[PDB]
């Protein structure tokens, strides 16, 4: 328990705890022992695994290992059969190499998915001061910050960053920025007073790396290094178990299916091989061939190419991914946990409401002024707008007139900055208007007066009066007024108006907004002449019984595209949870504005107020919404946090610490959610790491948030989440089409070897030719299924159940392998026998023919006609067999890719040609085919023969059969949803 | 229930075997249609048989080729050579040749109707004695004992293949590397000039000429030096026969290592 308690200790106790002095500091020596006991006051960088060793495990894993074993056999075979001088089997060298290239090239495809690989703690050390002023042996001097130790007496002034976690003993007008703790850059006061239970809210703790905005303070170093609040946040960021993304899970699933089935098929036939009389070394080679046939050597690569073409699409909408796995996850997301400030909101205090003419008006708070405006025909409004405009000391920096008023940079406080932009947006030019009414006196806002005041010459040449204008806290502005502007007239402030005021004021307060009152008073020349000497310290002017003009309230408003983006996600079955460091009342107001809380939803505290019944008795179930604060959360059991997550579907978590965000994220994860986190602040990085996908705002985002995130929104447009959900759902549906297409041809790569082994017909399909199919002719068409549009209205579907709806499940596989793959295999053998018989070898003579076929001492083998054949001539006819089996598969892959366009829709409904990239892929397939066949030289290089036109036609009835067969299957399931035909033969 | 119920486990099985029967049935029919497009007498295409292979008896193989080596002094080193030579010449006895007939034409033997027995075409006799000195008589050692051995050069048969009719195709054997110190390979061929008579062509296939026998030529090597390694190349000189293929060293040609120890 390293939780700070030193805010609750007296000076006596603190001196005893640290063996220190609250005015003289630690002894020089003890600070040097303490330095050697605790180590540097610095954040320890955990080095992630070395870049080279991460590349290594990209060479392991199910398929990679089978390839390794296969190349191993090819090397051994190339060894054994060169240790006895047989030069023909240099195929088994080339075979090993090509496989090794495939292993290595695949290993790169899994490694160059990770674009950034930047350290997270690089950004945290960057928030840490290099220097500090310490007091040791009553000598104040400037030291390196990393030399500080618990007990040290430290001085802080405004402008410098706080050099450790510090218990404040003395402070003069000191304020800090705690955004890295709370996400909020509102300045917090630091005193030596213990103002709260938690050291995160007490005024007399200041935190390492926080900016001291103003003032001076002294205090006792209470934690250093990784024990500081910022060290703990950084620990939680870097030291998070690096879990697999939803798609990585899915990929390793089907790899473990395939690597198992490959091992089954290889090993059972190795036994069959030896059982039927082959030598051990020859069975060992069959095992290599079977694994080469059955394993899809180019599959992983096609998958990362498909992800890449989604990443490219996302990027074109200013949504940037750091690893291609992340290009999927929003598709599978079921809970979004969102930061409020600077994520859902603009992190910009903005005029939200106005009370005047006894009515509350709503100002347009959008950044692009795309909203609904308020009524400005009032003369009461013209007066209130004159007050909030003249009684302002902020100013726009020079020459930003090409900048939108929201974006412009103002010299002033957040409040005055808000009122000024509001002015510039309702009037023509606030600073110019202001200059037309020259200021002749002023009291800036002060702690004693509790208001701000100025008196002004009037623009009109004819009118010589001076106008007093004043702003401040509403009650305190009201207690100095005697009249009020209502609907063109001025009315004495009776009890009904004072009560009307109080209602409006507390109402705007209930919307989580900050309120100011605004009053005016026209001074007559008769008492104040045109040159009257308005002395501030004299207070010649009255300062009482003024005319109240109105209330103005301000809030950190939603970004404009955020409320619709949030409805979209919910419409997509995604739960949305607010998780904010800000105060609950404001959090609930923004949650409601943004649609996290729907109109009508009630908290248990809401219901309790309506029924005027205490909260103990409200039925918890009856409240759709819930607001839990950090303190309440720290009080709950986890059985209670899940009970609240289940009970109230519209959930707001306010005033949460960074660890508390991560705890909420993982609470949803333990329940089965795939969780996304959207944030921007240092305080969000732990939750950002722990989410299955972390999205950071590109502009508002802090480096820690961006570096912890897996995706960046370069334009800050939250609606890009909606795009991501869609593209993620598309890629998953399209990946299973691509994968299904790639797998199905593994079976007619395999069965030729099974027949070759167990029937001893001459080898129908060689390893080199298989690679050409797996790695070249079929790669473009599988990738073009990436561009398949959605069959259904995907953005109205629930998010997928990650336990039951997998990328590749038994229906997809069995159908692909043992139905369509079998049709292809039959086609292949049909062409093989056709090409053999038309060349002299009748089917019955191929059975058992392999030994004489493959015999270099046999130069006169007789065919079915009695013709005599050399090994050479036989070898070429073997190649002609390879080639005729190769085109049987290619032809069927045309049908195949067409039936993989749609899993449920007919091809006649959505058409065969809507996907244009696919047809280019189909055409490129046939070309590289013809090249391999009919480029001269090919027979002696890649064992490809220029086949006769008839042997292209032979397998087309099978392809047409593949189209017709799937076309009817898909018809059957549209026409019969609940039937057996769907439940078993839909994939 | 091992992934689904045992009633559903059955209706799945039935479908898959039905599918597999239909597909098997469809395939079986393709092979049957195929065996009706096919002519039992003449192959549809002879893409890989543009030029005939050549072979030689006795065929003994070492590593990467034909290698023949014996010792004139030890008759048991050539016993097997003469034996497989004799054993090969058995199908060329006059009795084994009763199924085929005398051909005197010394031209191509074209038969378009099947006048030979059991609806076949005639084939021409070739009897061992046509190889004379290299027939096993009167020298049962086929010239090995005297160190001037006979090798029999046989041409692969191809249906309807015509080698050229300006003259009979001949054999010619010479040294692969003609030794600078040496003379050319001196050879006597049986029949004279190492020719295959024109009648033996065209071959009409095993069903049309079941008793067909490839004509032979024997190459009696007279020159070859003792206790030295040499290499002999025997080429078929015919208009339609080629021997230039680098990917088939047995195309129109046959080569062999030879060493006659003493
Ligand atoms: C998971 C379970 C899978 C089950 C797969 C089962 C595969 C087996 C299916 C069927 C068995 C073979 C069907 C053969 C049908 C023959 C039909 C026929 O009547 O034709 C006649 C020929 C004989 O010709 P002839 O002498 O009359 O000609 C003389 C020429 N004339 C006629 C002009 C004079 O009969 C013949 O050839 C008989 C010899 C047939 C040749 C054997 C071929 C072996 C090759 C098998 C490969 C199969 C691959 C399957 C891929 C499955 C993927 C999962
Ligand atoms: C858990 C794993 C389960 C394993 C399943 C086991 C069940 C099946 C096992 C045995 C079935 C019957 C085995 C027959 C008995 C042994 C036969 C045998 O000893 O023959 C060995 C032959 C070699 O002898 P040769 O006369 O050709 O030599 C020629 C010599 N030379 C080259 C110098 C000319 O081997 C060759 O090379 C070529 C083969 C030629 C002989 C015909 C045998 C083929 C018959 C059936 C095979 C089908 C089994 C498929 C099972 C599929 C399960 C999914
Ligand atoms: C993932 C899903 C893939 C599923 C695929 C799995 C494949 C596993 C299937 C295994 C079945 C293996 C069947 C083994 C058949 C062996 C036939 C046999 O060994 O039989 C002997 C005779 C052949 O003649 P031979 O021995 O005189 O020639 C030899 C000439 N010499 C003696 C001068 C050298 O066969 C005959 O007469 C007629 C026999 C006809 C054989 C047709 C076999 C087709 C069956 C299935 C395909
Ligand atoms: C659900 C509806 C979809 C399936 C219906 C389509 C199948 C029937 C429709 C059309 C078939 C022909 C389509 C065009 C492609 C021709 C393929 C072919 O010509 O294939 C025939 C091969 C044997 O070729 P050949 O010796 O006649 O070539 C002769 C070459 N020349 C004439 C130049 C010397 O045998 C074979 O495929 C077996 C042919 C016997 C017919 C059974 C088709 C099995 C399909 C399943
Ligand atoms: C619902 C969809 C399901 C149906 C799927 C249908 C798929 C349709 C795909 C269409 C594919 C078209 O393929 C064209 C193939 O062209 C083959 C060319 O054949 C040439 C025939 O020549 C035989 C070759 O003999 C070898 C010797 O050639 C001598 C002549 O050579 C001249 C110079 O050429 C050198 C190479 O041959
Ligand atoms: C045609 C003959 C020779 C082979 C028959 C063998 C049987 C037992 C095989 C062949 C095809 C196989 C099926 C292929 C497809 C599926 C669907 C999958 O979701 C579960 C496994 C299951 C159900 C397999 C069970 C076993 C199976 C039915
Ligand atoms: C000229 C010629 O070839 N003669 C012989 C003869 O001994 C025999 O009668 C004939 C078959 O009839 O076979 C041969
Ligand atoms: C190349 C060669 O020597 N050819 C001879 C030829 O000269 C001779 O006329 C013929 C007799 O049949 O034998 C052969
Ligand atoms: C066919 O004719 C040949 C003639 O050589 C004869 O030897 C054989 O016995 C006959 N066979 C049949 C089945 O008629
Ligand atoms: C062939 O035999 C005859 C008869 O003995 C003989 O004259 C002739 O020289 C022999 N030729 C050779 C090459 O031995
Ligand atoms: C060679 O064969 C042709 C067949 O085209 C024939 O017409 C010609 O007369 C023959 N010539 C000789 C010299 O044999
Ligand atoms: C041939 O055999 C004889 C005796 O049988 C032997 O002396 C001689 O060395 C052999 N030749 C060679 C080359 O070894
Ligand atoms: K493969
Ligand atoms: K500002
Ligand atoms: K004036
Ligand atoms: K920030
Ligand atoms: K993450
Ligand atoms: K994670
Ligand atoms: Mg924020």
């Amino acid at each position: 328990a390293m939780e700070i308690n030193d805010h609750q200790l007296s000076v006596a106790e603190l001196e005893q705890k640290y063996q220190t002095s609250a005015t003289k500091g630690l002894s020089a020596s003890l600070a040097a022992e303490l330095l050697l006991r605790d180590g540097p006051n610095a954040l320890r960088p955990p080095r992630g695994t070395p870049e080279y060793v991460k590349f290594a495990r990209q060479l392991a894993g199910g398929l990679q290992c089978l390839m390794w074993v296969a190349a191993a056999i090819c090397l051994i075979a190339f060894a054994i059969q060169a240790s006895e001088g047989d030069l023909t089997t240099d195929d088994n060298l080339y075979l090993a190499l090509a496989l090794i290239a495939v292993v290595v090239v695949t290993g790169c495809f899994g490694y160059y998915q990770e674009f950034k690989s930047t350290n997270i703690i690089a950004s945290f050390k960057n928030l840490v001061p290099q220097q500090a002023t310490v007091i040791r042996d009553g000598d104040k001097f400037q030291i390196n910050a990393d030399q500080l130790v618990v007990g040290d007496l430290v001085e802080m002034k405004g402008g410098d960053r706080v050099p450790a976690d510090i218990r404040i003993l003395q402070a003069q007008g000191c304020k800090v920025d705690n955004s890295s703790l709370t996400g909020e850059s509102e300045p917090q006061t630091r005193s030596p007073e213990c103002t709260h239970e938690s050291p995160l809210e007490t005024r007399n703790i200041a935190f390492f790396s926080t900016m001291c905005l103003e003032g001076t303070a002294q205090g006792l170093v209470v934690n250093t290094g990784d024990r500081t609040i910022i060290g703990r946040i950084a620990s939680l960021a870097s030291g998070v178990e690096n879990e697999k993304t939803p798609i990585a899970i899915e990929i390793e699933h089907f790899v473990d299916i395939i690597a198992g089935l490959a091992i089954l098929f290889g090993a059972t036939f190795f036994i069959v091989a030896m059982c039927i009389g082959y030598t051990f070394l020859r069975a060992m080679v069959f095992f290599m061939a079977i694994v080469v046939a059955y394993v899809p050597e180019g599959l992983l690569a096609t998958v990362t190419v498909c992800l890449s073409l989604t990443a490219k699409r996302l990027a074109s909408k200013n949504c940037v991914v750091k690893n291609l796995e992340a290009v999927e996850t929003l598709g599978s997301t079921s809970v979004i946990c969102s930061d409020k400030t600077g994520t859902l909101t603009q992190n910009r205090m903005t005029v939200s409401h106005l009370w005047f003419d006894n009515h509350i008006h709503s100002a347009d708070t959008t950044e692009d002024q795309s909203g609904q405006t308020f009524d400005q025909s009032s003369e009461t409004w013209r007066a209130l707008c004159r007050v909030l405009t003249l009684c302002n000391r902020a100013a726009f920096k020079s020459g930003q007139d090409a900048v939108p008023v929201p974006k412009r940079i103002v010299i002033g406080d957040a409040s005055e900055t808000a009122l000024l932009k509001f002015s510039e947006l309702t009037l023509g030019n606030a600073m110019g208007y202001r200059e037309r009414f020259p200021k002749v006196c002023e009291i800036p806002f002060n702690s004693t007066n509790k208001f701000q005041l100025s008196i002004h010459t009037l623009e009109d040449p004819r009118d010589p009066r001076h106008v007093l204008v004043m702003k401040g806290a509403p009650e305190r502005v009201l207690e100095r007024c005697s009249s009020i502007l209502i609907k063109g007239q001025e009315l004495p402030l009776d009890e009904q108006w004072r009560e009307a005021f109080q209602t409006a004021y507390l109402s705007l307060g209930g919307l989580g907004e900050r309120v100011l009152g605004f009053c005016q008073l026209y001074l007559s020349e008769k008492d104040y002449p045109p040159g009257y000497a308005f002395d501030v310290e004299a207070m010649n002017f009255p300062t009482s019984g003024l005319c109240f003009a109105g209330l103005v309230s301000m809030i950190d408003p939603p970004r404009a595209t955020v409320p619709d983006a949030v409805l979209k996600c919910r419409t997509a079955g995604i739960r949305v949870i607010m998780v904010t460091g800000d105060h609950p009342i404001t959090a609930k107001a923004i949650a409601a504005s943004v649609g996290i809380i729907s109109e009508g939803s009630e908290t248990v505290e809401d219901i309790a107020a309506r029924l005027r019944v205490p909260v103990d008795q409200v039925n918890r179930k009856d409240a759709r919404a819930c607001v839990i604060n950090g303190m309440q959360l720290k009080d709950m059991d986890p059985s209670e946090l899940v009970e609240a997550l289940r009970t109230h579907p519209e959930m707001v978590f306010a005033r949460t610490s960074p660890q508390q965000k991560l705890v909420i994220v993982e609470s949803c994860q333990r329940l089965g959610a795939i969780v996304a986190v959207t944030g921007d602040g240092v305080n969000d990085s732990p939750a950002l790491k722990k989410a299955d996908i972390g999205v950071a705002m590109g502009i508002a985002g802090s480096d820690a948030a961006k570096n912890a995130a897996d995706m960046i929104l370069l334009d800050d447009n939250f609606a890009s989440i909606v795009t991501g959900v869609e593209q993620g759902r598309l890629i998953f549906d399209n990946l299973k089409k691509s994968i299904a297409y790639t797998l199905t041809k593994n079976i007619p790569e395999l069965t030729p070897w099974l027949i070759y082994i167990t029937v001893s017909v001459p080898l129908p399909l060689g390893c080199i030719t298989i690679l050409f199919i797996e790695l070249c002719t079929d790669i473009f068409p599988s990738v073009s299924l990436a561009y398949e549009k959605a069959e259904s209205d995907i953005m109205h579907l629930r998010p997928r159940n990650p336990k039951r709806d997998r990328l590749v499940n038994e229906p997809l596989a069995a159908y692909s392998y043992f139905q369509i793959g079998a049709i292809q295999s039959f086609a292949g053998f049909t062409d093989y026998f056709t090409a053999m018989a038309q060349e002299g070898w009748f089917p019955l003579l191929c059975v058992g023919l392999r030994p004489q076929w493959e015999n270099h001492h046999l130069q006169d083998l007789q065919d079915s006609y009695g013709q005599e054949w050399t090994f050479g001539q036989r070898l070429y006819q073997q190649y002609t067999c390879y080639t005729v089996f190769f085109i049987s598969i290619e032809m069927c892959q045309i049908a195949d890719v067409l039936i993989r366009k749609t899993r449920r829709l007919s091809a006649f409904q959505q058409g065969f040609f809507r996907n244009r990239i696919l047809v280019i892929a189909i055409v490129f397939q046939v070309c590289i085919g013809c090249f391999l066949c009919y480029c001269p030289g090919m027979p002696n290089i890649f064992n490809f023969m220029p086949i006769r036109f008839q042997w292209w036609l032979v397998p087309m009835p099978f392809s047409l059969l593949i189209f017709v067969y799937d076309e009817i299957r898909k018809l059957g399931v549209r026409c019969c949803p609940g039937s057996w035909w769907d439940q078993e033969l839909y994939y | 229930m091992l992934g689904r119920t045992l009633s559903r486990w059955v209706w799945i099985s039935l479908y898959y075997v039905a599918f597999y029967v239909v597909m098997s049935g469809i395939f079986a029919l393709c092979i049957y249609v195929l065996m009706r497009t096919i002519d039992p007498y003449t192959p549809d295409y002879q893409d890989q048989l543009k030029s005939p292979g050549v072979t030689l008896r006795p065929d003994v193989y070492g590593e990467k080729g034909l290698d023949i080596s014996y010792n004139v002094s030890d008759s048991t080193t050539w016993a097997g050579l003469a034996h497989t030579l004799h054993r090969f010449l058995a199908g060329y006895s006059p009795a084994a040749q009763e199924g085929s007939i005398n051909c005197t034409s010394e031209k191509y033997f074209f038969q378009e109707s099947f006048l030979a027995p059991n609806h076949t075409k005639f084939s021409c006799k070739f009897t061992a004695d046509m190889l004379q000195n290299c027939s096993g008589r009167p020298d049962p050692t086929f010239g090995f004992a005297e160190g001037k051995p006979c090798f029999i050069i046989k041409m692969n048969r191809i249906v309807k293949f015509l080698p050229g009719n300006s003259t009979a195709p001949r054999v010619d054997c010479a040294f692969l590397d003609q030794p600078r110190d040496g003379p050319p390979l001196q050879v006597e061929y049986f029949p004279a000039n190492g020719t295959y008579s024109l009648h033996y062509f065209p071959y009409y296939g095993k069903k049309a000429q079941p008793h067909y026998s490839n004509p032979l030529v024997a190459a009696k090597l007279l020159n070859v030096p003792r206790n030295r390694d040499v290499v002999i190349v025997c080429k078929i000189l015919a208009e339609h026969v080629s021997f230039d293929n680098p990917h088939d060293p047995y195309e129109g040609k046959v080569e062999f290592k030879l060493k006659i120890q003493k």
